[PDB]
């Protein structure tokens, strides 16, 4: 009866920490990407009859 | 006080010279890495594109050899010469500015800009 | 089936093959979009610099060709009956090139975005960006070298 | 064989050898980075005052010498032939956490003080000794963590 | 113009590389047919590649007259 | 918030699960010792080699855009600096080289082992070591790379102010580089006595 | 009933089929929503450019087809009794085309919103927006390639 | 091997010896720093009050000496063969002085940075700032008294 | 060991002893910190009121004395061989005085800072500030009445 | 020990006796604070309203006396050898008066702050807020009914 478990075998645990690892990376990479924001000032046409 | 200025320039010179003998010798491993990478991409490019056409026969096999060779030759001329050439060219430049020239090149000289007329483009 | 050849063993190869193109694609997108918005801002007033400032957009496309090269080599080392030695090799290869190219990619975006904006204002500042940007494209490479060293040891003396 | 010496005990010895560097280098990094912001900031006004105001960066460096020592000693007491007991591994784990968090604590205090002092030193030159005295209290915090971590090492073996 | 120089230099060396390749399959050179995954019949592949090179040769002479004028 | 709520809802399940097993006389069922023994030492050894060269490239790529984005802004008015301040991009790249020298050393130790002698004293020892040594070199060069970028973004701004001040701030930038060299040493000492898998 | 072929093996295949159409439609949708706002802002003043700025909406849709293809193919590999290995291959295929296509949609969305606007003040910029979008479209093509090479190995030499 | 004296019992003592150094130092580092900032700001105007406003920093060093005493004093009580009762009591001794000395820091830092700024203006406030600091320094002294009593019992009437 | 008296029982007691002095010291610290910041401001312009305004600090300090006398009475009831009933109660004695005094500490600081800034503008407010602090100081006494009753029951009629 | 009377039964009683006085204190402290700030700000210029606006501080102190009654009843019911049922009833009685006393505490602190500041401007408003406080102080009176009524059943008809 030296098994670790019938349900939580060592093979399942090694596969669930690696998934946890690759998913931790992914969730970070999608935080950097969401915070992208476009620089709208250099695209719009703005003119003023005061300065020009 | 001047004796201090001769020291602090001499105490920084050693801690760099000793460390930099360890970080410069390691820098030259990019000679190996960029060689290995260039070689593998070339084989993968051959094995995916032209190696396939040889497994066909008939008129349909003749056409793929004509189509697939052009894509091999174009990716070759662009990815493996221009993109890889400009990378390796700039790493060769680094080894001169940072590794070789550090050993002997003092710099801070005055240039030579004589007075001469020339055509001004307006 | 055996102590050395379990049935969950291919899971680490397939997940490694996938994660090499996933992590390198994300990097080359952050660095294409970010860079790509500077090009769409400077070339409203200086359209003559368009073809010269696509160089950041090139460097990130090479990050993606590396991750494709590792997915192609680990895929042909897969099998229903392979060792657990082989599976973790296939993992570390994808985790190396992927995590390395993701990081290189983001730097290409941040530095390439700034260079295109500056070189419009200072044409001597183009070569300065071309230098800084090669030291990012070469970090995706240093991850590729590790993946190749490991793959060699994959099916060597296995039984 | 021995119940007091399982074969996973090396796991806990290396964990401390890694915790003594990652956490002690994170302290030295915080001292140099934040101090150098204060030293370079004034540098556009008073260049003369830089070559004396490297005291905060060389104290941050000593912090990384403390974790080197502790990690070296631990690795010296690890081998795949020696019987490495589980008791010894719990000590080596606490040899590393002690000096690590204590040097992480010293580097946070040296950076915050070194920044403000240099920025304010250019206005007043009579403030110098008091800064240095405050930086000595922030440094002994990293010494207290290694006076403890050299006893634990001695008792883990014998 | 550049629309014609492209297929001139491209199809220039297609005539050269594909012909050097076909020569080797025909002579059963070890590097091209040595492994098992390589094709079994050498000359059959060369017959298919001699013709492919001629197709590039037509593009070469045609575009040569186009740029020459 | 939501992300912080889950951190507190995990802590509350690990506690209610631990006390279910304990009060019932089953606290031995949560056994970390078997997990360390029964898990394969190839897992631990191939994570460390990946987390060494991976976490080292994160740091290097980090410092290159702190130092790189300030130089390019500073280089508008003082375009002469981009080749003088180039040395900061060099000390940030080199921590990645350290993570690639390790992976050369450690890859040699990856060998196949017989099935009977897999979970032995020496092959478990060798998986534990290449894991924490890789963590050590990677997480330590991650820190040396971010730090040297901060130091070298200032040295770009000072040099654009005045050429003289550049030299004075390099001394800060050298001491930071020592952190990566010490990490390399500590890792090699760990894996010195480790032997290839039999 | 068999060790190589458990009862839980189809679980990974069906997730792999769902995941390929799900993560490509999220990216294909970001791209239309993001670049569709830009088109509608420019073409109130200049609707002569309306049938010329739909290109980011085209290319965002070409992503969503890369997943429909892969999902159909793995759906015909499914079975009550199949190897666990075949289930892992199917999951790797769907994630790769998916999460790499999600990456292609974020890029197309940004560059198409910034590009249509800037092209309304400079017509020579349109030709550069087209290039910057091919380097992003190709990020999804690579994931398809990895998917179809994996699926090719899914049912061959399996017991 | 005895049920009273397992092989995992020294774990609980190690975390107590380490807890006392971890949470006092973080408490002494917070107070020393913030007190150190309030001092520097005032002494520009008035640097003749420098060696008299270093009293908040000394108080916060007495906090870190409280934690060295306990860690030293339980480490002489650690052993390969000991009982769980001895370990549960060493963990309590460290969390007491640790997390009670962390509290004193967050007080000594807040009060010092204020009473130093206010004493430069009105010198009659220097003896108010010292009463309040005494009420903060006394919080870590209570946690030391508890530890020294727990540690006394850890080896008393134990098998 | 025994069914009623297992080996892990002193753990909950050793944690119930520290929880009293830990969570009172955190509350007594939130008190002196805020009230100290209010005192050091008002007594710049009116030093005479300094001694009167130390009253909130004394009230916060008596909180931490409640967590000390409970922790002492628990130390002298611990044992290698005690029952869970004795160990569970010791935890409920410590959480009660601990997390009640934490609550009295936040009330006192927020009131003690308000009335002390406002009493320099109006003296009649002083006896009202005090009357409000008595209600907040009596909260920690209710947690002490509950702890002391429990401890006197932890060893009553026990095997 | 026994099927219906395990050893881990008093754990749920002690967490009941604790949780009752804890949350009523956290609730009574929010009210005594948020009301204390409004009194002192208003009674600078209207110091004769002082002893009439201290009503919210009194009611919030009645909440805490509800947690004392339940804790003292539960305490006398605790025993070494009690059934799980007797423990579940003790837990639900403390959770009921406790977490119902937070809400009353929030409802008293929000309304006291508004109606004390208003009672200065309009005296007729003072009679209005007290109603709104009765409808809050009686919410906590309901959690008391349930708790007292549960603990009646904790012991009768129990083996
Ligand atoms: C797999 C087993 C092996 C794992 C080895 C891992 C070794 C890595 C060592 C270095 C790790 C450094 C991580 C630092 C992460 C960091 O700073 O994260 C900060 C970040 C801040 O987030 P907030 O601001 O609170 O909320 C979001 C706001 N928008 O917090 C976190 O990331 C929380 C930490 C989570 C760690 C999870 C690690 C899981 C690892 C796999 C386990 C299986
Ligand atoms: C069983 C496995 C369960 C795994 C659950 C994973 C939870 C992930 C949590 C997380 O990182 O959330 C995203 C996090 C939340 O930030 P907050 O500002 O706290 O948001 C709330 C603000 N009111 O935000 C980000 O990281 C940036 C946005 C992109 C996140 C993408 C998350 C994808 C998660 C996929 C999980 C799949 C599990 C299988
Ligand atoms: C990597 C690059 C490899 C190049 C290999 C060929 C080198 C020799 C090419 C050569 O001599 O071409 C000369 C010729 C001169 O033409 P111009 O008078 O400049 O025409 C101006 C029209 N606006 O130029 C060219 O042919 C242009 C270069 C074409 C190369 C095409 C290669 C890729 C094919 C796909
Ligand atoms: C390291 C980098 C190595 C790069 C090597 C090649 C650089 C060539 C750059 C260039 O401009 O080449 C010009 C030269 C042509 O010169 P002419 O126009 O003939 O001269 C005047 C004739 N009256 O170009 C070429 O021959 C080929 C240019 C490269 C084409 C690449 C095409 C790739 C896509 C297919
Ligand atoms: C082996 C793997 C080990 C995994 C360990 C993971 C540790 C994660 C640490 C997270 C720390 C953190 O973010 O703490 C947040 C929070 C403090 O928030 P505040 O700053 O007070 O919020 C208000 C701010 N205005 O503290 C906590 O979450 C404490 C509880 C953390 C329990 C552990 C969480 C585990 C999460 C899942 C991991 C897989
Ligand atoms: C979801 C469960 C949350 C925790 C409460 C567990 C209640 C429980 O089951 O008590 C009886 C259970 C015995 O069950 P068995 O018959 O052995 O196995 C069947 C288990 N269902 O008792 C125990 O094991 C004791 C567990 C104590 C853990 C701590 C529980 C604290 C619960 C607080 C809840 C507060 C409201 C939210
Ligand atoms: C945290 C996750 C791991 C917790 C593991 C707890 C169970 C365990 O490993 O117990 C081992 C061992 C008992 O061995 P047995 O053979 O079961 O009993 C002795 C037989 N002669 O445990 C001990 O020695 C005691 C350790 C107790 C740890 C505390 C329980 C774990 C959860 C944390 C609880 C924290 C306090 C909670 C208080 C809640 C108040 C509201
Ligand atoms: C605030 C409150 C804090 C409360 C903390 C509670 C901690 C509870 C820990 C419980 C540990 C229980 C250990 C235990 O009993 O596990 C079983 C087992 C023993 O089983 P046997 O008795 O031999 O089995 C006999 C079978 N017939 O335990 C062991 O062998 C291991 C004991 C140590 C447990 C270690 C837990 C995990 C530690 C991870 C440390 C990671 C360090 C990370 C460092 C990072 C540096 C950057
Ligand atoms: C040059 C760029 C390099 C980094 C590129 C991304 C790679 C990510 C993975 C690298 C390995 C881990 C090293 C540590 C990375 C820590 C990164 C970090 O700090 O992340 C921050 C980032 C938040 O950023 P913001 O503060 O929102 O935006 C910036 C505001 N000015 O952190 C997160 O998003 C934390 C997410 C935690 C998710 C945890 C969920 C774990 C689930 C496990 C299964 C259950
Ligand atoms: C991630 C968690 C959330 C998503 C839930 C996904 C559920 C799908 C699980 C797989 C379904 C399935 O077919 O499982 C069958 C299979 C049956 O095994 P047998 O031994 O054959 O049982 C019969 C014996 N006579 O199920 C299992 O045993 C798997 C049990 C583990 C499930 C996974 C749990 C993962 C939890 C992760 C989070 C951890 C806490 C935080
Ligand atoms: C077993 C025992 C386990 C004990 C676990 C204790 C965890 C404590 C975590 C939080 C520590 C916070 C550290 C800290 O700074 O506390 C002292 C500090 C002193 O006051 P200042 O913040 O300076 O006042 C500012 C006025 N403007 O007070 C606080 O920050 C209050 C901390 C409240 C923590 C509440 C934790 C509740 C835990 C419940 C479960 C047990
Ligand atoms: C087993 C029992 C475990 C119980 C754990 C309870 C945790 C206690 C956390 C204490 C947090 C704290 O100190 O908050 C006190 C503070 C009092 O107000 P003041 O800060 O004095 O003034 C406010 C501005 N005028 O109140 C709050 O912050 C509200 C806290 C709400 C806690 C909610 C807890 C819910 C738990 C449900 C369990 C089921």
């Amino acid at each position: 009866d030296d098994i670790l478990s019938s349900i939580w075998t060592e093979g399942l645990l090694m596969c669930l920490i690696v998934s946890a690892l690759l998913l931790f990376i992914l969730i970070v990479a999608l935080s950097w990407i969401s915070n992208l924001d476009i620089t709208y000032g250099a695209l719009e046409k703005s003119t003023n009859p005061i300065k020009k | 006080e001047d004796f201090g200025d001769i020291m602090i320039h001499q105490v920084i010179h050693t801690i760099e010279f000793c460390l930099n003998c360890v970080s410069h010798t390691a820098s030259y491993l990019r000679l190996w890495a960029l060689s290995l990478a260039h070689a593998q991409l070339s084989s993968v490019l051959w094995t995916m594109t032209i190696q396939i056409a040889f497994g066909f026969r008939g008129f349909v096999g003749v056409f793929m050899t004509v189509a697939l060779f052009a894509m091999w030759f174009a990716l070759t001329c662009a990815v493996l010469v221009l993109m890889e050439g400009t990378s390796a060219m700039l790493h060769s430049l680094r080894l001169h500015w940072v590794e070789s020239m550090s050993k002997f090149f003092v710099g801070e000289g005055l240039p030579y800009e004589p007075f001469a007329f020339e055509y001004k483009d307006m | 089936m055996t102590e050395l050849c379990p049935v969950y063993a291919p899971f680490f190869g397939a997940i490694g093959c996938a994660s090499a193109i996933i992590f390198t694609s994300l990097g080359a997108a952050y660095g294409t979009a970010k860079s790509g918005v500077g090009i769409c801002a400077t070339c409203v007033l200086r359209p003559d610099l368009l073809f010269k400032n696509i160089v950041p957009v090139i460097m990130a496309g090479i990050i993606a060709i590396y991750g494709l090269v590792v997915s192609v080599l680990v895929c042909y080392s897969l099998g229903q009956k392979q060792a657990l030695y082989t599976g973790f090799i296939q993992l570390g290869a994808g985790l190396s090139v992927g995590l390395s190219g993701l990081a290189a990619g983001f730097a290409i975006g941040i530095v390439g975005d700034a260079g295109v904006r500056g070189s419009s204002q200072q044409p001597r500042l183009f070569v300065g960006m071309i230098l800084i940007l090669i030291f990012a494209e070469v970090l995706g490479l240093y991850g590729l070298i590790v993946a190749l060293l490991l793959n060699s040891r994959a099916t060597q003396d296995v039984v | 064989s021995n119940i007091y010496a399982p074969l996973y005990a090396p796991f806990f010895g290396f964990a401390g050898c890694a915790a003594a560097m990652v956490l002690s280098c994170l302290g030295a990094a915080i001292g140099t980075a934040k101090s150098g912001i204060g030293i370079a900031g004034i540098g556009t006004f008073k260049p003369e005052l830089i070559m004396k105001s490297l005291i905060p960066v060389v104290m941050s460096g000593i912090l990384a010498i403390y974790g080197l020592v502790v990690a070296v000693l631990i690795a010296g007491n690890l081998s795949p032939t020696e019987d490495y007991t589980l008791f010894n591994g719990f000590m080596h784990l606490s040899c590393g956490l002690c000096v690590g968090f204590a040097c992480l604590s010293s580097g946070y205090a040296i950076g915050m003080v070194g920044d403000v002092g240099v920025r304010k030193y250019m206005h007043q030159p009579r403030l110098f000794v008091g800064i240095v005295l405050i930086l000595i209290f922030s440094e002994v915090l990293g010494l207290y963590g290694m006076i403890v971590a050299l006893i634990l090492n001695t008792r883990g073996s014998e | 113009t550049g629309k014609a120089w492209c297929c001139t230099v491209l199809s220039a060396f297609g005539v050269v590389i594909l012909s050097v390749i076909a020569h080797l399959f025909n002579t059963n050179h070890e590097s091209f047919v040595g492994s098992i995954n390589d094709p079994e019949d050498g000359p059959a592949v060369a017959h298919t590649v001699y013709l492919a090179a001629l197709v590039y040769l037509v593009f070469f002479v045609f575009c040569g007259f186009q740029v020459y004028l | 918030s939501f992300s912080h709520f889950l951190y507190y809802l995990v802590l509350i399940v690990v506690i209610v699960y631990g006390l279910y097993k304990l009060f019932t006389g089953h606290g031995s069922d949560i056994n970390f010792g078997k997990f360390l023994l029964r898990t394969s030492p190839y897992m631990w050894a191939n994570l460390g080699i990946a987390l060494c060269v991976g976490l080292s490239v994160v740091g290097a790529a980090w410092g290159i855009f702190i130092t790189g984005s300030s130089m390019i802004g500073a280089g508008v008015r003082a375009p002469r600096i981009t080749t003088k301040n180039l040395i900061s991009i060099i000390f940030c790249e080199v921590v990645a080289i350290y993570g690639l020298i390790i992976a050369i050393v450690f890859s040699s130790k990856l060998t196949v082992a017989t099935a009977e002698n897999m979970y032995s004293k020496s092959n478990l020892y060798t998986g534990y070591s290449l894991f924490w040594a890789g963590i050590t070199v990677g997480a330590s060069n991650l820190i040396c790379g971010i730090a040297v970028g901060i130091t070298g973004a200032t040295a770009a701004i000072s040099d654009a102010a005045d050429s003289a001040l550049f030299v004075k701030i390099l001394v800060i930038e050298i001491f930071g580089s020592i952190l990566g060299l010490l990490g390399l040493i500590v890792g090699l000492l760990m894996a010195g006595k480790a032997s290839e898998f039999q």
